[PDB]
């Protein structure tokens, strides 16, 4: 999910974007 | 190159740096 990802796993810089909208 | 581990704090603040989405979106806490 939303930080799931970048925190048991690694994300990149559009995993993070996505956020944004 | 921007393939890290950002859990605790780092997300939360990530979001302002980029496109903060901390307002009546995913505003969570821990």
């Amino acid at each position: 999910g939303i930080v799931e990802q970048c925190c048991t796993s690694i994300c990149s810089l559009y995993q993070l974007e996505n956020y944004c909208n | 190159f921007v393939n890290q581990h950002l859990c605790g704090s780092h997300l939360v603040e990530a979001l302002y740096l980029v496109c903060g989405e901390r307002g009546s979106f995913y505003t969570p806490k821990t």
